[PDB]
RNA sequence: UCUCAGGAUAGCAAGAGCAAGUACGCAGUUUUAUUAGGUAAAGCGAAUGAUUAGAGGACUCGGGGUUCCAAGAAUCUCGACCUAUUCUCAAACUUUAAAUUGGUAAGAGCCGCGGAGUUUACUUAAAUGAACUCUCGGGAAGAAUGCAGUGCUCUUAGUGGGCC
RNA sequence: CUGUUAAACCAUAACGCAGGCGUCCUAAGUGUAGCUCAGUGAGAACGGAAAUCUCACGUAGAACAAAAGGGUAAAAGCUACA
RNA sequence: GUUGUCGGCCAUACUAAGGUGAAAACACCGGAUCCCAUUCGAACUCCGAAGUUAAGCGCCUUAAGGCUGGGUUAGUACUAAGGUGGGGGACCGCUUGGGAAGUCCCAGUGUCGAUAGCCU
């Protein structure tokens, strides 16, 4: 087997998303919490059915989304990875390669805290890519990355010891 | 799981065409481009293809046959390597350049030439020779973009600008040309700054950033400029403007193909082999038995 | 009363009876349909072209011009 | 039939052929079409403009007019014992090239050709074509396969 | 059509005529050339809709009963998911797809990117194209068979409950 | 007005089948751009059959005011703007 | 022999798991000051040149699925014309014409281009 440096294991997104199920002020609180997390503009998700246990009418504003790379969403996957311990259970990792956990007490994360700033629950997820993800991702002619770029369950865990020194359960 | 592909599926499956799967034809598009009325029954339609690429910037001038569709003349950007340049064949001053090339070779095909020369000092001005035409009508070409997007200031105009200005008549309305400005706040400007685009025409930005890179480290601008700066040296020239006012001139004054006299005679065996010839009903036969044999005998 | 409703029986051979009547074929065919583009050209290039004969004082007026 | 619109009973003509779904076909946006020539004329379901009314679908016209986007073509309907010509306008989708004349003039040059070489030697060449002829008389020498009627049997 | 026992209106019918009865014309016929069609059938280990049979299944989605000991594991029972199948069907299903049948044609008003013309918001960068004119070159007559029903005007009767 | 009766051009009856029309829409008309929907597998605090977020796969199985049939995938579908 | 660009036909081109990869191109790739762009320089846009065939892509591999063409099916089903044919009938059959489709077989698996190139 020859490897190029080509196969380099690389932290596609970080996509951090709270979803509290309300139209309020707690959407403009979790808005702000993403702001000052990440940097950037908070992404709202509608809410797409209606149902009344959880009181959520259609095209509602239900939650807020934030897409972070780079340095950014790897800084804060250093908190919230910190904030769990650096331990994660395999039920954790899926079939693309690409692993998330769950946070709640954003303040562990070292945000300040306000009365708008109650503490909130967030779901962190983590895409992980190889190199010519570029091709699946383009306009002009867009095609479906090969077999063997492509990042399998194991050798995500491999990429999570390797790199954050974590457990795995 | 289910399986959700199934036989059916694919006695089902509508394959797209050949050009499409590649992503290479805009069909809803080109169409819209090809129609010329039947009015005129046989009588050619003329469209300048614009393709980027990673390196080269291919400007040509196409139309539509049945059978094929035809190339008049071919402008590739490495035919500036002819004039000196080695490196950012794919920037905006390469497509103008290459657009420049492509417009004076359609123009001494047909004798327009002398007609027709075109705006030589450049301004950024609307410049579509369409108002001069006296004795014989500009030359009449149709701008594809095709997959690329048509974001304001993109190269196919560079190359759009190379060709009018090249003096074929290429119809653009200037609202996608770089440094095109229209306000939202109060409603404001439609403002448009030829200086701004020009000045992208030649280069000024490489030349502004060059600079940059200097300012902040050496590191920097040997990172991003290393075969660009030797290749600015070997002209001995000290800016892109005067580089490319020098592919601007010589472009305009002997326009011609470059007709590379090489002649090969029979260098294949190498590559003859690794494309192999698809194997006989008898090959397959023999490789059955051995699979079978080696099968067996485990 | 009760009738019946329609019936094709007699026609087809009723329009048998006396031929299918079929129209002449004209060398030169009406205009219609023809866009007036194309019909403007021909009365140009008729009036202008002189191996095709005009009225006397029409051709006054084509060789005055 | 308690309804007559004008695309009654339309179904199955003008679907699209199977996996012809979102054709475009572009050799029809180029073909070239000229005033005398023969066009027939077929429908596509995708192209709902300068549609011609189902019954035109698979005939036969002639030419007359031609207009940007669509060419008059010249048909036949048999009304009442009696012929009526009509004059169609379809939009280029609708449209193709008979091959009718086609065959005609490569046969007649072919021929021409011919009388006109033949002329040159004296011998008179005619291109009337027979049909087909009683067989002239013929010798066999073969393997003979000599067959009985079976007998019956019964397969379940 | 207040129209249903009626009226008009075409069609069918008679008489008087017109025209060179383009026979290279005509045809409820074939032949030949180019072409249409989704019916019959067939097909549902192919789409849509129904719809019986048994088995397997590393990997499965849940229920129940079994057992043990214990809450788990082992295991019988169900279906759902594939696995390889299988019984019988559709006018408002259909991939496939006939017979009978529909267009258009089978030359002097022919063929040939050869000529010279004509075109004042027709076409093209383009004597480019296009349409028509006068030219140049070639063209035994360009399937069988039949023609004691050639085409067209004019005026008008009866009919408009049908039946086998 | 759609699909059938209807017998592969068209046409074809019945107080024959199954249904639909006397409205609705300044956008649900028109145009440009970008996007790909229905659904399936695996994965992420509260989160539970079902809320959001991910990726892989998805011939079209979704959507397109209204009945049916046909038509549509860098669109005729979704989003935004004019 | 091989490449990019724009293609006509639109699976013999698609789908799955693999082998292979001269040259030149194409790409993956590096970077966000500038025109442009987003929640995010992922994409779109711009500027490039430290790496790399690992992706994409060419070519081939599978007693591969699919698709394409022939064979069987079968002169079977259906059908044109005739019948003072048979049968109580449903229906079957005689004379003269046309003539299918699935299981199962066997083969094939992209073709035609204009343009500029690589293989001295
Ligand atoms: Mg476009
Ligand atoms: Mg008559
Ligand atoms: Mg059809
Ligand atoms: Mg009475
Ligand atoms: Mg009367
Ligand atoms: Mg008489
Ligand atoms: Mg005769
Ligand atoms: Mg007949
Ligand atoms: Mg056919
Ligand atoms: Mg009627
Ligand atoms: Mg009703
Ligand atoms: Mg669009
Ligand atoms: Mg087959
Ligand atoms: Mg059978």
């Amino acid at each position: 087997k020859k490897e190029n440096k080509m196969r380099e294991v690389k932290i596609a997104k970080l996509v951090i998303n709270c979803c509290v199920g309300e139209s309020g002020d707690k959407l403009t609180k979790a808005a702000k919490v993403l702001k000052d997390l990440s940097g950037q503009e908070p992404v709202f998700s509608r809410a797409r059915y209606t149902i009344r246990s959880f009181g959520i009418k259609r095209n509602e504003k239900m939650a807020v989304h934030v897409t972070i790379r780079g340095d950014k969403a790897r800084d804060i996957l250093t908190r919230g990875l910190k904030v769990k311990e650096m331990e994660l259970r395999k039920k954790n990792f899926s079939n693309t390669g690409n692993f998330g956990f769950g946070i709640q007490e954003h303040i562990d994360l070292g945000m300040k805290y306000d009365p708008s700033t109650g503490i909130f629950g967030m779901d962190f997820y983590v895409v992980l890519e190889r190199p010519g993800t570029r091709v699946a991702r383009r306009r002009r002619a867009t095609s479906r990355v090969g077999n063997n770029q492509m990042i399998s369950k194991e050798e995500c865990i491999n990429w999570f010891k390797t790199e954050f020194e974590g457990n795995v359960y | 799981v289910k399986v959700l592909k199934t036989k059916a599926y694919f006695k089902r499956f509508q394959t797209k065409y050949r050009r499409r799967r590649e992503g290479l034809t805009d069909y809803y598009a080109r169409k819209r481009l090809i129609i010329q009325d039947k009015d005129k029954y046989n009588t050619p339609k003329y469209r300048l293809v614009a393709r980027a690429t990673n390196t080269r910037i291919i400007a040509q001038i196409v139309y539509a046959t049945l059978k094929c569709d035809r190339v008049l003349c071919a402008a590739d950007s490495y035919e500036l390597k002819r004039f000196g340049v080695s490196t950012g064949l794919a920037s905006y001053a390469a497509a103008y350049a290459t657009g420049l090339l492509l417009a004076r070779r359609l123009l001494k095909q047909i004798g327009l030439d002398t007609v027709y020369a075109g705006q030589t000092k450049v301004d950024g001005a609307y410049f579509n020779v369409d108002e001069d035409q006296k004795e014989k009508k500009p030359f009449k070409a149709i701008l594809d973009a095709g997959l690329v997007r048509t974001t304001t200031g993109n190269r196919v105009f560079g190359v759009l600008k190379g060709a009018c200005d090249g003096g074929i008549n290429i119809p653009h309305s200037e609202s996608r040309f770089p440094g095109y400005v229209r306000a939202s706040d109060e409603g404001e400007s439609s403002k448009y700054k030829p200086e701004d685009h020009k000045a992208r025409i030649f280069g000024k930005h490489i030349d502004a950033y060059m600079k940059h890179l200097k300012g902040q480290s050496n590191e920097a601008f040997q990172k991003q400029f290393s075969k660009w700066s030797k290749t600015l040296e070997a002209a001995k020239v000290d800016s892109v403007e005067k580089l490319f006012t020098k592919v601007h001139a010589e472009i305009r004054k002997n326009p011609e193909r470059v007709k590379s006299t090489k002649k090969n005679d029979k260098p294949k065996r190498d590559h003859k082999k690794f494309y192999p010839t698809k194997l006989t009903a008898a090959q397959r036969k023999d490789r059955v038995k051995t699979k079978f044999q080696l099968a067996l005998s485990q | 009363a009760k009738s019946k409703n329609s019936t094709n029986k007699n026609q087809i051979s009723k329009s048998h009876r006396n031929g299918i009547k079929k129209p002449k074929d004209h060398r030169h065919i009406s205009t219609k349909g023809v866009n007036p583009r194309f019909l403007r050209n021909r009365r140009r290039a008729i009036k202008n072209d002189p191996s095709i004969k005009k009225s006397k004082n029409l051709e006054k007026k084509v060789n005055k011009e | 039939t308690h309804s007559y619109g004008y695309r009654r009973q339309t179904r199955k003509k003008f679907a699209k052929a199977y996996k012809t779904k979102g054709h475009v076909r572009i050799s029809r946006y180029l073909t070239t079409y000229k005033v005398g020539e023969y066009v027939d004329i077929m429908v596509d379901g995708s192209q709902h403009k300068g549609m011609p009314y189902k019954l035109y679908h698979g005939r036969t016209g002639k030419v007359f007019n031609v207009n940007p986007r669509s060419i008059g073509v010249i048909v036949h309907r048999i009304v009442n014992g009696r012929y009526i010509e009509k004059r169609l306008h379809v939009k280029i989708e609708h449209v193709r090239p008979s091959n009718v004349k086609t065959a005609l003039s490569k046969r007649y040059q072919a021929n021409d050709q011919a009388k006109a070489e033949g002329n040159k030697a004296g011998k008179r060449v005619s291109t009337k074509r027979n049909p087909g002829q009683p067989l002239e008389a013929v010798q066999v020498q073969g393997a003979v396969n000599f067959q009985h009627p079976k007998v019956f049997r019964e397969i379940f």
